[PDB]
């Protein structure tokens, strides 16, 4: 039940899509094995790291 | 030293990741830090050989 | 070899060792080294094919296989010793076709004599020939259609690649008819979803997108099943459909240079240089003369850039 | 194989630059710009540098550039060593080899092969040849000012147990193809015998040896400045047929791979190194490289830069492995240590002149099996050694 | 003074290359663009086996076999099956994270056949099924369509 819940986080962000299949940032995320990998992961995405 | 260390591997983690996404310059950056990190005190020899 | 004068096993397999040493050169980088082995191999496969008596299946399949690094590759003209195999149809036994033989009318002696002899169609036919004139199951075992479903493939396939090299509906009938009847005799294994669907979808918007649509069955993940659905963007016109089908592909399996090619065409041809001019040259990155496009479209971005601008010549970059 | 360290150290070597290396199981030596041989001992004591186990010896006035050793074994009457060095005038003077295990003392044979007039040609990039009865003559090729490469067959021996006569010979005159007339920058053999030549406008031509054969030839990548490409070292594969190419594109080093037969770029050995500041290229290093080197097996290549950085290039598949930095301070003792130069710059970055392998049981300083170990000369008058983590 | 500055351009200057070239868009289609587009490589579904001579029959005599499971030997697709070609682009552990891992023991992957058509492939081609004869009009995993040659 909890990790049904975790899923409503991980699809509520964007990572995995609605049909709980794995989306870009869930691919680039797949790489990172640190515990704080979704911030990591939503850090990468505009030019500001250009 | 630990940190350091740790950083570099996340930043082999990252360009990977980098690579996938597709900025290359991104890339680059990370292939440089990793570059300029790794040497010395950092990664010196392991006595045990 | 040297030890072995004419034995089944060790012969016949040093056709089916050697012949992946051109492949994977051919993948990994070198192309004009690696091609003189499959050049100099033929030759010894038909001396093989009389002296340890074994002209089976799987030796036509291997060396339809080492001619079709005369195919998708096509500056090796000048080499091609291919000439000197209708001999090997002499030297081997002859079973012949039915149903392949009544769509292009071109028989196993009747293809020397053609009209004006290119040099790349005498390699089409050479592989064309190769891959439908084989023998049957003769002293070699089956189970439940073995023998005449996974060989419409075989013939299915080369038919499909001739049409796709020379541009002749003569060959494409044939194929859409082997993959027609193997679809008929199977229609479970899913390789028979895809080449239909590639095939028959060039006369007209969706016949065979049946076919090409549900290839995704038995078959778990795609490769070039998505890629080539990008299609409806000009068979059909609608962009997003375009954009979207690919965003499945690059979040799954975003590796190859396929995708971000087609992405990378996609943006180029609404607007956008830029993106996309960036786009193409990672797909270039990640390929490194893997797909056909993935060189040429490269070096086209990047002259387009430079047409109505002339930059410094003392930037290093440029 | 992942990184190395460092076995053992010196410093201070020669008066002048150390612009050459050359080591093999036997001993090292290294030849500089005043023009001395000191012949390092490769068998050391247990953690000291030896410095009084590497005797020198009187060469030249003008000095001596480029230098290498080669051993071999033709029979029981004479295990076989011999070294040659090139100066800067441009006479090759060979240096015939009598050691003992005591003493040590290595005199050299007073050794004028060839007479006064074929020394019209002069001598610059030499290089020695290993034949295993492939052919009966010991290889050697080198360069000249009007692109010429000699080889000199010497046998002591008799019949074509064994009595004593040294002789000089010529196997085949390989000139310069190319025209017009050009400056021979540097040549090299192979162990299957393909024999390619490198010239001073980017254009590496393959050719043989024996056979006077000058096969073919391809165009330069971007040569439009006035040194515009400048081959330094041309390397090759020990068993495979790939062909390691290593030149220059002004301030940055360039290195290629190629194939003997085909000779097509595959890829340019690269990675992101720094250049106008944010938007980057591909280069080797980000300053001159000089000296390509192979390791036994032939997959794990290693480059010898001008910016005081050594880069482990994997062959297999064109990626880079690691980076050793080189610095001044990296020398032991505090006696030998130079930071800075006599005219004012700061020596944090030397240049790296001849990296050069040491194959399975040659170096064995301390903590080495049958290793892969490696050596290293700099700009600061330096010489390092390093080794493969744990051997086995 | 008198040849380095007025002695004209032996190569020609950027600025004065503007008049190059210009570029069409139409190559001289659908088949313009996609050359690539092709099916899977040939299958091997038979396969060279030879065995023994009998008692203490060290490689003589011989009887051959033929094998079926799954799929092509490739992880692309999946090929759990630990018999797998390996190809030239793996490190000695690490990699990439692309190409899909070998088995999992213990844990059932429910993934049966449950045939010797009736219930091969099901819900698989059934769930994905709408239209026109089993014309498939939508991409799965999404809702679209398609929209023949006369929307332009």
């Amino acid at each position: 039940p909890d990790y049904e819940k975790r899923l409503a986080v991980l699809k509520d962000t964007e990572f995995i899509d609605q049909n709980h299949n794995v989306l870009l940032k869930g691919r680039v995320a797949c790489e990172i094995n640190s515990g704080y990998e979704l911030v990591l992961t939503e850090l990468i995405l505009d030019n500001f790291l250009g | 030293v630990r940190v350091i260390t740790w950083l570099d591997e996340i930043c082999r983690e990252v360009k990977t990741a980098s690579i996938i996404i597709g900025n290359s310059t991104l890339h680059m950056k990370m292939s440089r830090a990793q570059e300029l990190i790794k040497r010395d005190i950092v990664f010196a020899a392991s006595l045990y050989l | 070899c040297q030890e072995a004068a004419t034995e089944e096993s060790f012969q016949i397999g040093l056709v089916e060792v050697l012949m992946r040493c051109s492949l994977d050169l051919y993948s990994q980088g070198f192309l004009l080294k690696s091609v003189s082995i499959a050049k100099d191999t033929i030759e010894r496969i038909k001396i093989i094919i009389s002296e340890l008596k074994c002209e089976n299946q799987q030796v036509w399949i291997y060396l339809s296989q080492v001619l079709r690094l005369f195919i998708w590759i096509e500056s090796k003209v000048d080499t091609l010793p291919v000439e000197s195999l209708v001999s090997i149809f002499e030297n081997s036994q002859f079973s012949g076709s039915e149903e392949i033989d009544s769509v292009d009318n071109i028989k196993i002696d009747t293809l020397l004599d053609s009209t004006t002899d290119d040099n790349v169609s005498i390699a089409c036919k050479f592989l064309i020939l190769a891959s439908k004139y084989s023998v049957s199951d003769q002293k070699f075992t089956d189970i439940a259609g073995t023998v005449r479903a996974s060989y419409w493939y075989n013939i299915g396939i080369s038919e499909l690649t001739a049409f796709i090299t020379l541009k002749e509906p003569q060959y494409r009938d044939a194929a859409i008819f082997a993959f027609k009847k193997s679809i008929q005799l199977q229609s479970n294994t899913s390789e028979t979803w895809i080449g239909l669907g590639i095939a028959t979808m060039d006369i007209n918007f969706r016949v065979s997108q049946h076919c090409f649509i549900k290839a995704t069955a038995l078959e778990p993940k795609a490769t070039n099943t998505w890629f080539n659905l990008a299609m409806l963007g000009l068979k059909k016109k609608d962009t997003e459909f375009a954009q979207q089908v690919l965003n499945k592909l690059q979040s799954l399996a975003p590796q190859d240079s396929s995708p971000w090619l087609g992405m990378a065409l996609i943006l180029e041809e609404q607007g956008d240089i830029i993106g996309s001019s960036k786009l193409f040259a990672h797909s270039f990155i990640l390929s490194n003369g893997r797909s056909k496009a993935a060189q040429f479209m490269y070096a086209k971005n990047v002259l387009e850039n430079h047409i109505n601008n002339g930059d410094d010549e003392r930037d290093i970059e440029t | 194989s992942k990184v190395f360290i460092a076995t053992a150290n010196a410093g201070k070597a020669h008066d002048a630059d150390i612009f050459s290396v050359s080591a093999c199981n036997s001993f090292t030596v290294s030849c500089s710009g005043d023009g001395y041989l000191k012949v390092w001992d490769n068998k050391l004591l247990d953690n000291e540098n030896p410095k009084d186990k590497s005797y020198s010896h009187f060469v030249h006035k003008s000095g001596l550039h480029h230098v290498d050793v080669l051993q071999a074994i033709e029979r029981d009457a004479f295990e076989l060593c011999l070294v040659a060095t090139t100066s800067f005038s441009g006479d090759l003077l060979f240096y015939r080899i009598t050691r003992e295990d005591e003493t040590k003392k290595v005199i050299f044979e007073k050794l004028d092969l060839l007479d006064s007039d074929m020394k019209k040609h002069s001598f610059w990039a030499l290089k020695w040849g290993a034949s295993n009865d492939r052919l009966l003559s010991h290889r050697l090729v080198a360069t000249d000012v009007k692109g010429t490469t000699y080889i000199w067959k010497f046998h002591p021996f008799a019949d074509e147990t064994l009595n004593w006569s040294p002789t000089l010979e010529l196997q085949g005159t390989v000139e310069s193809p190319m025209t017009p007339s050009q400056f021979a920058t540097s040549v090299d053999i192979s162990e299957r015998g393909l024999i390619a030549t490198g010239f001073n406008n980017g254009t590496v031509q393959i050719s043989e040896l024996s056979t006077l054969r000058p096969l073919y030839n391809f165009e330069s990548q971007h040569s439009m400045i006035n040194n515009s490409n400048s081959i330094r070292s041309v390397k090759f594969s020990p068993q495979g047929s790939l062909l390691a190419i290593a030149h220059d594109s002004n301030s940055f080093g360039c290195i290629t791979l190629y194939e003997t037969e085909f000779g097509e770029r595959i890829g340019s050995l690269s990675v992101p190194t720094h250049s106008s500041q944010a938007s980057l290229g591909e280069f080797a290093h980000s300053s001159w490289v000089m000296s390509l080197s192979f390791n036994d097996s032939g997959e794990t290549l290693c480059s010898a830069g001008w910016d005081g950085k050594l880069r482990f290039w994997d062959v297999k598949t064109k990626e880079r492995i690691t980076t050793l930095n080189m610095h001044c301070d990296d020398i032991e003792i505090e006696e030998d240590i130079l930071a800075v130069d006599e005219h004012g710059d700061s020596l944090a970055e030397p240049g790296v002149f001849d990296v050069k392998f040491l194959k399975k049981g040659w170096r064995s300083g301390m903590g080495a099996d049958l290793n892969e170990s490696l050596c290293c000369v700099c700009l600061d008058r330096s010489i390092r050694w390093f080794r493969e983590a744990g051997g086995k | 003074i008198k040849d380095r500055f007025l002695r004209p351009s032996n190569a020609l200057p950027w600025s004065l290359l503007d008049m190059v070239q210009d570029v069409p868009h139409t190559s001289s289609g659908k088949l313009d663009y996609k050359e690539l587009l092709k099916v899977p490589d040939p299958i091997n579904r038979t396969s060279y086996q030879f065995k023994r001579t009998g008692l203490e029959g060290k490689i003589s005599g011989y009887k051959e076999e033929v094998d079926l499971k799954e799929v092509a030997n490739a992880n692309a697709s999946n090929s759990l099956s630990i018999t797998r070609s390996i190809n030239h682009n793996q490190n000695s552990v690490r990699g990439s994270t692309a190409q899909l891992p070998f088995t999992p023991g213990g844990i059932p992957m429910k993934s049966v056949k449950t045939d010797s058509g009736s219930s091969t492939m099901a819900n698989a081609t059934k769930l994905l099924h709408k239209d026109g004869q089993g014309l498939f009009d939508i991409p799965e995993g999404m809702n679209r369509g398609i929209k023949p040659m006369d929307a332009e």
